[PDB]
């Protein structure tokens, strides 16, 4: 009695945080698979989606 | 007096173009690879 919001997403268990991906935001974010070769320092932070 | 004319190599490296300067730039030359 008193739930503000419920919802559906990716199970933070089958997709473990250690050996594979990560989910703190909604998007399942992995580190370095497709990094844009030649840009500034703050870029590529979206190509990790 | 012309602006371009025939002459042998000058006392400076501008005449006689070396053509061997191709293999180093295909092997022994790291680029910024694209910081």
């Amino acid at each position: 009695y008193g739930a503000a919001v419920v919802n559906i997403d990716l199970n933070r268990d089958f997709f473990d945080t250690a050996t594979g991906i990560d989910l703190t935001k909604g998007i399942p974010l992995v580190q370095d698979l497709l990094v844009p070769i030649g840009v500034t320092a703050g870029a590529e932070q979206s190509a990790e989606y | 007096k012309p602006i371009i004319e025939r002459q042998g190599e000058t006392v400076d490296g501008l005449t006689i173009i070396d053509t061997s300067i191709v293999w180093p730039i295909l092997c022994q030359c790291t680029y910024p690879l694209v910081e």
